[PDB]
């Protein structure tokens, strides 16, 4: 709906600053973090930040760590809401790219350079993330340079590739939408003579369908294209009408030829199910 | 040792500064050449009918109080600098609740020449007002407008003017579309004056123009009105003595029909008028209940 | 220049903590509202949102001065400086400022000691409702503002003649209802602490019967 | 690129009575239209900067109107100085000018 | 407050000629210098515009490659060089600066150049 | 839902400190609301709130009132929402107690 | 969600003192000029120090330079719930909390009774 992802991080910057050298005492020195007031940082945000905040209970979660040489180790604990547009032509068989991107507001590259400490094992945790509706694939670091206006700013950028999980959409929509269109078809055994029951059946399985994605569009923003289960369920309501339709086909030359209407009965007692067969098939096929 | 020699330039710039007056306060209007460019083109919200946009708001002045002479010609200071200079008061008319980055530090760059002149730049969400007309919707487009100026200087005092062509001076990233139901056409650029009782003053100002996409209209509003009209004429090839068969059909499909006005009056805000959408589902209960 | 020593000059020995004629006379503040806006109407909440510019006018003989120049034109940078009154408005559920790029807030001074102070404001004010008659149903809502600690022997509001301004009202985010008219009250309210000088500003709404009639009838 | 019609190419106002010069532009200039006075063995003459501004120690009879694509320069009362060709040029984009238009004077 | 433009020209077709425009009264740093021309009995046509604070320079795609615009900000001057001019430059050429609305407000003497034999 | 109610209202303490007593002036003071940040003013806090905060608008809401004797009178305006458990079992006819608890 | 009183105490025999009193109930004004651990919850969400009509926070330092420190906070914390038997599911909610920059060779915790009876 608003096209963004929390994350909470442990987020460290390390440099060195001859000005914070010292040679008397020899053990690193751990700071009260309010001598991070007191001291240069880097002027680090994130482009496709929405909303964030370092957290402040019981005290601001900094870490400040001075060292003998002058390298000066700074951590923060924070939570953003970062934006990340996402694809949803195939949800919810979807796989979205979810990227942060930290960059140097003030600082061009003649000032500041970011590189990852480790270049590779500098982001930890990410296999210990579990999430209810996704599953991350992967994930990559990359460190690049921006041009504004302004001039050419450092940036690094830590992606990762989320795979939807299906469980839940098949108890949501998919499983009622098959039962509703089997419910349709049950209306293939009874007799062409029976009116009301034939249609109430086919009444109540169409007008069902059509009224079902009430309860599962809200979830979803204002997209303007067709979505893998908005396909799917169009697919059943094509079914369901097709069923519809065969009833009244049945019904009009009821009275003047029973053995075409007992034919076509038959027939699509068998062909019904196996259209849908093929149908759920292909969909699968293409999806999965 | 450039730490000593660069300490000593800043503190002999904010020596006898007074930065409650503004640059030429006795002999000049202070030119404030201003751009934007737009990161992010953020969601619009017809129900609250505004806007969120993200931007590089960029700001320029001339102020001779902070001339230097030094080993180099421009300083890139901290955004803590900007607090002890004067920095013109530039708001945004139409802007509701907007947000100045302070993550991880204050979203904000200033730069001085050793002429004086001075960049400003901060990392902005601006969210503003755009009254829509939704007389065509969901068929609609709008200019949703962003003015922005001075709040305490008059044009005698402070006036703005786009640092590049007028064409040229707000910027849209090509990747920043976080849109949903609308495509960002185009923006054109003005200025011109306001006047309050408390004097005339410079505004600036932007339009963005959007179009609606009718995709989602279509899929979930237009298609099942539709299909309920083209279920409520299959009712006629039914036999005339199946009278419970069209009962059920007739009133059902006009059921349907009231169930799909219902729940599309939603997707609009609770708009006084009837739109495009309404007079179709009007038409397509007329055709039901016929 | 010279405005700096004008500025320095009136600030030495000035006593914000105190205000002007503090045992002498009760301060008179004349008051002014343009309106930018009349928000949605919320009516399960029993509140409707409110844009103004609040501009306030006062005389403080400590910021008189004699000089070549007749008023000193200031931002936000001197509000805190000097004695500003305690101007709250009491049926907003909450209001904020402004501070977008700065604090959206003016400072004027004559030289006589005249001062006049203007700020942006975004209220959400409580409106009590009588829903009968809904959908056709007509409200008066106010907007009521005094000073916290300050009762009438010590600050005194008054409206000027041209008090109570609005714009163009087509722009406003009045969907349900249209805007007819107001009018400005003053009172003076007794509570707990003093009897306080209470301004008001009465917006008459009315409910427009085009979306009901759609939705329901 | 924006270009600026200008209308009529010639006029030959007597003195003292009211001339109004129409100015067009094909693409959306807000109001950063010009107008510019020119006389013989000179160089041009700001008139009018933006949209509807008189230009610093220009005579106060000379007035101009604009929109988003249509501009005015109005003379109330044509003197005899204003033996002058006039040019109309659009600064939102890279400036353009218009064809020019000369005054006569019968 | 004042331009002055070089003294007129006459340049035989095939040369490259060099204008110049020296400014008093501020520094061109501070705004933009445009070189329009208008040839005789005509209307005028923008050839080229200079930021001197950054040398960034912008041309009419009528003029690219002909015309090339430099700026001294020592001697606070605009120099306009027409390097491959044929016999239908001449014209007279005047040096303009960016202004209130971004008109052009204070403009040059003109530097008429002729192209003949 | 939350089991919780809003509430707005003005809280007045007053006490008596000697250190803030006078007899030159025979007037009560009022004073700008900041040199309550000067003064000693009790650590009064509500236990079953959830979220508050003394309105800010045009100023913050709150006086500090001086009187000759000592007796220093301090209000503030504020918003609380102070939780309810709520016993529902006779809902919609029921009655609820909700209560506001002031301690040091 | 989750409100509690947080008490923490530590020696500070920089803070060590002789006057007619044994203890020194400070306000939270107090606490900070000293030294306090920079404790913070590991599973926390988002937390409230809640500080109306003032910061809800107690200082008290004995003669002997013990200091107890008293805060009211409200925690919101993760708890992640296996829900393969709902609605008949049982959960072990977890609230865990420690130093953000202090190491184990720096800074330990400890429950101040009896680790069955400190919560
Ligand atoms: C419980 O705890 C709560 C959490 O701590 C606590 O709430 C906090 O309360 C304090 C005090 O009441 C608040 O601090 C004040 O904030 C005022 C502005 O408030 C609005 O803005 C802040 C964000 O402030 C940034 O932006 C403004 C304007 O742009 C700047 O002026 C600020 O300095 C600050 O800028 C920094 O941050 C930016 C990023 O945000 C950076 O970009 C920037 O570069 C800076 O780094 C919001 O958070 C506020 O929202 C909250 O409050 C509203 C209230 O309605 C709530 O509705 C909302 O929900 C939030 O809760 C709000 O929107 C400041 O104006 C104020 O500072 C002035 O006053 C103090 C006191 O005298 C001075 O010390 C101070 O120096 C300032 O005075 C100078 O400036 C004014 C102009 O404003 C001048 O007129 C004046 O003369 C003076 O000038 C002199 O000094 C200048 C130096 O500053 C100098 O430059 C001049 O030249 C001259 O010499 C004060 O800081 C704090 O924001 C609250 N935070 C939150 C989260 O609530 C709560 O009260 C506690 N409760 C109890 C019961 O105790
Ligand atoms: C945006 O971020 C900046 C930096 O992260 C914040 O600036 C910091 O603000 C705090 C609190 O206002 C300052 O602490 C104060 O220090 C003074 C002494 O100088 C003390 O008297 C106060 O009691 C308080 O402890 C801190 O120095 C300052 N740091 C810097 C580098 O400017 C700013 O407050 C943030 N804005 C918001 C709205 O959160
Ligand atoms: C998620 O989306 C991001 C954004 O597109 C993907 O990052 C992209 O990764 C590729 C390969 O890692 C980068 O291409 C490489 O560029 C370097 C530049 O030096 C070049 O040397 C290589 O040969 C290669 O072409 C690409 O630049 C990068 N995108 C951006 C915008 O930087 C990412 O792979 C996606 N998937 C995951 C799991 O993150
Ligand atoms: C706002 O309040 C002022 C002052 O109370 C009102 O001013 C009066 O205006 C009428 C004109 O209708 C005059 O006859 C009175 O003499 C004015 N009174 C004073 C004291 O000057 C004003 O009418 C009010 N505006 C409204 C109610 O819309
Ligand atoms: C300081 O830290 C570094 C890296 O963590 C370590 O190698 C070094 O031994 C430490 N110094 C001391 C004195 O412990
Ligand atoms: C001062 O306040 C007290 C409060 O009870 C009141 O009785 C007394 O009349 C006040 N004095 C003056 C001079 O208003
Ligand atoms: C809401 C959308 C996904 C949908 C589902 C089923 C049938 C239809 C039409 C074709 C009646 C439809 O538009």
């Amino acid at each position: 709906v608003n096209m963004d992802y929390t994350l909470t991080m442990y987020f460290q910057q390390a440099w060195r600053d001859k000005r914070l050298s010292y040679n008397v005492i020899p053990l690193n020195l751990t700071l009260d973090n309010r001598v991070a007031d007191q001291l240069w940082v880097p002027d680090t945000y994130f482009l496709n930040d929405k909303k964030s905040f370092v957290h402040g209970v019981t005290v601001k979660n900094r870490m400040i760590r001075l060292h003998p040489d002058g390298t000066v180790l700074y951590g923060l604990r924070i939570t953003t809401t970062a934006a990340c547009m996402m694809d949803l032509r195939r949800y919810p068989l979807d796989e979205q790219n979810c990227t942060l991107e930290i960059e140097s507001y003030g600082y061009t590259t003649d000032d500041i350079e970011f590189y990852w400490r480790g270049d590779d094992n500098a982001v930890t945790g990410v296999t210990k993330i579990e999430l209810p509706q996704f599953s991350i694939v992967d994930y990559k670091l990359i460190t690049k340079k921006v041009v504004f206006s302004t001039g050419s700013y450092p940036r690094l950028s830590l992606s990762f590739k989320l795979k939807r999980n299906i469980g839940y959409f098949i108890l949501q929509t998919y499983m009622p939408s098959i039962l509703i269109t089997i419910l349709s078809w049950v209306s293939f055994w009874i007799n062409y003579d029976a009116s009301a029951a034939r249609v109430a059946l086919g009444i109540t399985t169409v007008l069902t369908m059509t009224t079902i994605n009430t309860h599962l569009r809200e979830t979803l923003p204002k997209i303007p294209y067709v979505k893998a289960i908005d396909m799917y369920l169009m697919g059943c309501f094509v079914f369901v009408f097709m069923a519809l339709l065969e009833y009244a086909l049945v019904n009009y030359i009821f009275f003047s030829q029973p053995a075409r209407a007992a034919a076509i009965d038959r027939w699509s007692r068998i062909f019904f199910p196996v259209v849908f067969s093929f149908f759920n098939i292909v969909y699968w096929l293409y999806y999965v | 040792d450039n730490t000593t020699v660069f300490t000593r330039i800043l503190d002999r710039l904010l020596d006898g500064y007074d930065n409650r007056l503004r640059p030429g306060l006795g002999e000049r209007v202070t030119e404030v050449k201003t751009d934007i460019f737009v990161t992010s083109f953020g969601p619009v919200s017809d129900h609250d009918m505004e806007y969120t946009i993200d931007v590089f708001f960029r700001q320029s002045w001339k102020d001779e109080r902070l001339k230097f002479k030094g080993p180099m010609t421009v300083l890139r200071l901290n955004n803590l600098m900007a607090s002890k200079i004067w920095t013109p008061d530039t708001f945004f008319h139409n802007g509701k609740k907007s947000v100045a980055h302070n993550m991880t530090m204050p979203n904000k760059l200033l730069r001085i020449t050793e002429d004086g002149t001075l960049l400003y730049t901060m990392r902005l969400t601006v969210r503003a007002e755009c009254p829509m007309h939704l007389e065509d919707f969901p068929m609609d487009a709008h200019a949703c407008p962003l003015k922005f100026g001075s709040y305490a200087y008059t044009r005698a005092e402070v006036v703005y003017e786009w640092t590049r062509e007028p064409a040229r001076s707000v910027v849209v990233a090509e990747d920043g579309s976080r849109l949903n139901q609308y495509d960002l056409l185009g923006q054109t650029v003005d200025s011109g004056i306001v006047q309050s009782s408390t004097g005339e003053y410079v505004v600036m100002t932007t339009h963005f123009h959007l179009k609606r996409k009718i995709g989602y209209f279509v899929i979930q509003t237009y298609l099942p009105c539709i299909m309920t009209v083209i279920l409520s004429q299959v009712s006629f090839w039914l036999n005339r003595e199946s009278v419970p068969a069209r009962t059920v059909f007739g009133v059902t499909t006009v059921l349907t029909m009231t169930t799909l006005s219902i729940s599309a009056r939603n997707s609009l805000p609770k708009v006084a008028y009837a739109t495009a959408m309404d007079w179709f589902i009007a038409v397509c209960y007329a055709f039901v209940f016929s | 220049g010279d405005v700096t020593v004008i500025l320095n000059n009136l600030l030495e020995g000035y006593d914000n903590k105190l205000r002007p004629d503090i045992g002498v006379k009760p301060t008179l503040i004349h008051t002014d509202m343009y309106v930018n806006s009349i928000g949605p109407v919320n009516a399960i909440n029993m509140e409707y949102t409110i844009d103004i510019f609040f501009a306030q006018t006062w005389y403080d003989r400590r910021l008189k001065f004699n000089s070549t120049i007749k008023v000193l034109r200031l931002n936000s940078n001197m509000v805190g400086k000097i004695w500003i009154p305690d101007t709250f408005f009491r049926n907003s559920k909450k209001a904020d400022a402004h501070w977008i790029t700065t604090p959206n807030r003016m400072l004027r001074i004559w030289n006589d000691g005249r001062v006049l102070y203007t700020l942006r404001l975004t209220i959400d004010a409580e409106c009590q409702l009588q829903l009968h008659n809904f959908p056709m149903d007509e409200h008066s809502c106010p907007l009521e503002f005094s000073s916290y600690g300050y009762p009438r022997e010590e600050i005194v509001y008054q409206w000027k003649r041209s008090s109570v301004e609005v714009g163009d009202t087509r722009s406003w985010r009045l969907y349900q209802f249209s805007f007819v008219g107001l009018r400005n009250t003053t009172e003076v309210v007794k509570t707990t602490s003093g009897d306080y000088v209470v301004m008001s500003v009465y917006f008459d709404l009315s409910r427009r019967m085009g979306y009901f009639t759609i939705q329901t009838y | 690129n924006i270009v600026m019609t200008q209308s009529p190419k010639s006029m030959s106002m007597s003195v003292g009575e009211r001339v109004t010069l129409s100015c067009k532009a094909s693409e959306y200039v807000g109001t950063y239209v010009s107008w510019y006075q020119q006389k013989p063995e000179q160089s041009p003459k700001l008139l009018i900067y933006g949209a509807s501004n008189r230009y610093t120690g220009v005579p106060d009879r000379f007035t101009g109107s604009g929109s988003a694509t249509d501009f005015t320069l109005t003379i109330g009362s044509v003197q005899a100085e204003d033996l002058a060709d006039y040019h109309c040029g659009q600064s939102y984009s890279y400036p353009t000018f218009g064809a020019g238009t000369k005054l006569e004077l019968k | 407050v004042q331009l002055q433009q070089s003294g007129a020209e006459l340049v035989k077709p095939g040369a490259s000629v060099k204008l110049s425009c020296t400014a008093s009264g501020f520094n061109i740093k501070d705004t933009y210098m445009y070189w329009v021309k208008q040839r005789p009995e005509q209307g005028l046509e923008w050839i080229g515009r200079i930021d001197p604070a950054n040398g960034d320079t912008k041309y009419d795609p009528k003029f690219q490659g002909k015309a090339t615009i430099t700026t001294d900000t020592f001697s606070n001057t605009a120099y306009l060089q027409l390097s491959s001019l044929t016999s239908e430059d001449t014209a007279v050429y005047y040096c303009a600066r960016k202004g209130l609305r971004w008109a052009m407000d204070y403009w040059g003497q003109g530097t008429s150049v002729t192209v003949s034999t």
